[PDB]
């Protein structure tokens, strides 16, 4: 079949997480979408946006 | 410019200079008061006395603004404020007298803290202390060299109306970040819901802690794809995908088709989202007082249905909710029910409690279960009561225990704090040391009172209710007095009179002058009990909702079953034993039995000896 | 990502899959069915595979019958 055939100081000082969902490696996350909602809405504010 | 001083500490003149920040608002006075404190001749070291947490940080924060906006006097004009933080406490001593020597020397250098008694001796050095009141009187008032140079500055929280201001000051600073258009109506409730039930982190943090997720709420709400956008982009993303796949596949006689397609759907996709952010753009995203409500009942755990409320209805309808909750014995709700509107609506004064009902009667009655009743239909909380038990409090060392532990030593006070609109009740207050009784007086009287560390309580939106035993025997013997009646049917003014008259024997002539209303309950006959058996048969039903059961008991067995436990000194106790011995031994039974009696209905009769159980479709 | 990234080939597959898997009487959709799938698509990169290789379709379908029952 074969022969028929941007920030970089961030990449390497930590792990880039959406390119590995990206290739559709980690497991599912399935039951979380409250706290992913959650989360969201908190994140999307001028005050108090920074969940724990 | 003090060098030494610009690196051990961190320089407020600097950062306000710019005005990144946002301004100190709400904040008019205590400015004032420190730079009138600053030039006075003697004790011209002002020190921020107050709890944590209530914009200590700010009053500085304002001082140091105040130099670039020109709005300091002659004394105070382009000086600049320097705040040495406690995180940097042999060689500590070598840098603090340069600072000092620095301070005096340049002349314009404000010291800021949160050895130098030599130095304040003098008033070389114009430091103005944020510490707080317990530590200001442990170490401060200790030393009475320090005693005549500072001078104490009260800084609390402001008022409601200058809250409302501090809000619609900042009201651009939040409306520009997300765009969200924010009403002026929202404010208001806003900081009503913010006081009337977070009241533990003080001023401004407690009322500007509400907008985080309201306007979220609805900006996330608008801001998603109507089945729209969504479906135009997975169909973009499939043919780019086929478009690669057959790029790699070498077979480029599809690869004009799939372009084709891939442009069509992004032309179609950039005309939708065009007509889409048009419309949604035609709109503005105005806020509702509803949102609000919605944060606040999940950030307490308090229904929206109480919470939604107008304040008006909720008087008419506590009279109802007594009825409906306690049986019988009007005569107390209907004297409860006309004190505390005349409170609530203003007529009596604000510093003193809403509430100050005393119990009275025989034991059983169920005194408990109607001051939960007047809690629930008040407040919307049935948790929020504070129970104090005064069988403990009868030596002397006892009297500090409620209002906190003296220094030097190591309750009711710190639990009111946090719940200023609780419901609190008292046990066995016939029998308590005689401190309570003149605590119990103060608190009546003034409103508020202040533990050992200096922190100022409130008690003005407590209802204090005392429950008392005493005179229970006066009641009895009433009852009895004639045959084939009893003192039910006498006027409730006179017994509220003789009870009264042999109340003040054991107690003092001025504790019950600010009771607004004595209370004293009935007792219970065959016929009450009647209904209180039907009342526990509906709550059993409602207990078993999940499973999907209906309950029914005939009169019979309510009739039956109400004798078994009679006793009016118990009250009700052996009627919830006889309950539970009786129809939930062989209910537990047929549910344990395979899901018997699941998705069915169960009927209770008796039938003269047991009780029969009847089993059928629901 | 199962079914986001399947071609239109990958899905006629399946679907061949499961049209044989119904009259083989087989409750199973086995790695057998998969197979046959693949060898009625004359279309994708893997038919030239078979193709090159001296892989016809009766041989095959032949040859994993009598492995099945
Ligand atoms: N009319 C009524 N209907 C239903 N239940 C009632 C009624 N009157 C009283 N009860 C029940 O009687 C019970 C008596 O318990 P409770 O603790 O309230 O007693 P109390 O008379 O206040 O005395 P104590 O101060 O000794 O606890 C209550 O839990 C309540 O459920």
């Amino acid at each position: 079949v074969v022969k028929a055939l941007n920030t970089p100081t961030l990449d390497s000082l930590a792990r880039d997480l959406t390119v590995i969902a990206k290739d559709g490696t980690l497991d599912p996350v399935i039951g979380r979408d409250k706290e992913i909602t959650r989360v969201i809405e908190v994140l999307s504010r001028r005050t108090k946006n920074n969940p724990v | 410019n003090t060098p030494t001083l610009d690196s051990l500490a961190r320089d407020l003149t600097v950062i306000a200079k710019d005005g990144t920040l946002d301004p100190v608002i709400g904040r008019d006075k205590e400015i004032t008061r420190v730079i009138e404190v600053l030039s006075r001749r003697t004790k011209n070291n002002p020190v921020l006395i107050g709890e944590p947490g209530v914009g200590k940080t700010a009053i500085a924060e304002g001082l140091a603004q105040a130099i670039v906006n020109n709005e300091v006097p002659e004394t105070l004009k382009d000086k600049r404020v320097m705040s040495l933080d406690m995180g940097t406490v042999g060689e500590f001593e070598e840098r603090l007298k340069k600072v000092m020597e620095e301070i005096q020397q340049a002349g314009n250098v404000i010291l800021f803290i949160d050895i130098l008694k030599p130095a304040l001796a003098r008033g070389e050095l114009q430091c103005i202390g944020a510490t707080t009141l317990d530590e200001y009187r442990k170490n401060i008032e200790k030393d009475a060299a320090l005693e005549r140079r500072f001078q104490p500055v009260q800084v609390d929280e402001p008022s409601v109306v200058d809250t409302v201001a501090i809000l619609k000051g900042l009201r651009d600073r939040y409306e520009a970040h997300h765009r969200i258009n924010i009403s002026d109506e929202a404010i208001e409730a806003a900081v009503k819901l913010s006081n009337r039930y977070v009241s533990d982190r003080f001023l401004p943090d407690k009322a500007i802690d509400l907008i985080d997720e309201a306007s979220s709420k609805v900006r996330l709400k608008s801001h998603t794809t109507p089945n729209n956008l969504k479906e135009i982009e997975q169909e973009i993303e499939k043919v780019k995908n086929e478009k690669d796949a057959a790029v790699h596949a070498q077979e480029f006689e599809n690869a004009a088709n799939l372009r084709d397609k891939q442009t069509k759907l992004e032309k179609q996709y950039e005309e939708a989202k065009n007509e889409w952010k048009n419309a949604q753009n035609g709109m503005s995203t105005s806020l509702s007082e509803e949102d609000i409500a919605e944060v606040i009942a999940g950030w307490t755990g308090i229904p929206l249905t109480k919470i939604n409320e107008t304040e008006s209805e909720k008087l008419l309808s506590l009279e109802d909710t007594l009825h409906e909750r306690v049986i019988g014995q009007k005569d107390a709700v209907n004297s409860i029910s006309k004190a505390v509107r005349r409170a609530r609506a203003g007529l009596k004064d604000p510093k003193r409690p809403i509430g100050s009902f005393i119990f009275l009667g025989p034991t059983g009655v169920g005194k408990t279960e109607l001051a939960r009743a007047l809690a629930e239909s008040m407040f919307g909380d049935d948790d929020a009561m504070i129970r104090v038990d005064m069988s403990e409090f009868m030596e002397k060392h006892a009297v500090s225990r409620l209002v906190g532990a003296p220094p030097g030593y190591v309750q009711l006070t710190e639990k009111v704090r946090r719940k200023p609109y609780s419901v609190i009740l008292f046990d066995e207050i016939e029998k308590a040391h005689p401190d309570v009784f003149n605590i119990l007086l103060q608190v009546l009287d003034d409103g508020h009172l202040t533990d050992t560390k200096g922190r100022t309580v409130d008690f003005r939106n407590t209802i204090i209710i005392m429950t008392s035993n005493v005179g229970a025997q006066e009641l009895q013997d009433q009852r009895f007095a004639g045959f084939g009646g009893s003192s039910d049917g006498q006027d409730y003014e006179t017994i509220r009179k003789t009870m009264l008259k042999e109340l003040k024997n054991s107690f003092r002539p001025e504790f019950l002058n600010r009771v607004d209303d004595i209370i004293v309950f009935h007792k219970l006959t065959k016929e009450e009990l009647k209904e209180i058996v039907t009342m526990m048969v509906n709550k059993l039903t409602n207990r078993l909702s999940e499973q999907n059961i209906n309950i029914i008991v005939t009169d019979k067995a309510k009739d039956k079953i109400a004798e078994e436990g009679y006793d009016p000194e118990y009250g009700a106790r052996p009627l919830i034993r006889a309950i539970q011995k009786t129809i939930e031994d062989n209910l537990s039974e047929l549910i344990l039995d395979g899901n018997q009696i699941e998705g069915k209905k169960v009927t209770v009769d008796h039938d003269g000896k047991e009780f029969k159980y009847d089993i059928a479709e629901q | 990502m199962l079914f986001g990234r399947l071609t239109e080939r990958a899905q006629r597959v399946l679907a061949h899959a499961q049209e044989e898997a119904i009259r083989l009487n087989h409750s199973n959709i086995g790695t057998e069915h998969l197979l046959l799938g693949l060898m009625k698509e004359p279309e994708g990169i893997a038919a030239k595979v078979l193709e090159s290789f001296n892989i016809t379709e009766d041989k095959v379908i032949e040859e994993v019958e009598k492995l099945i029952g």
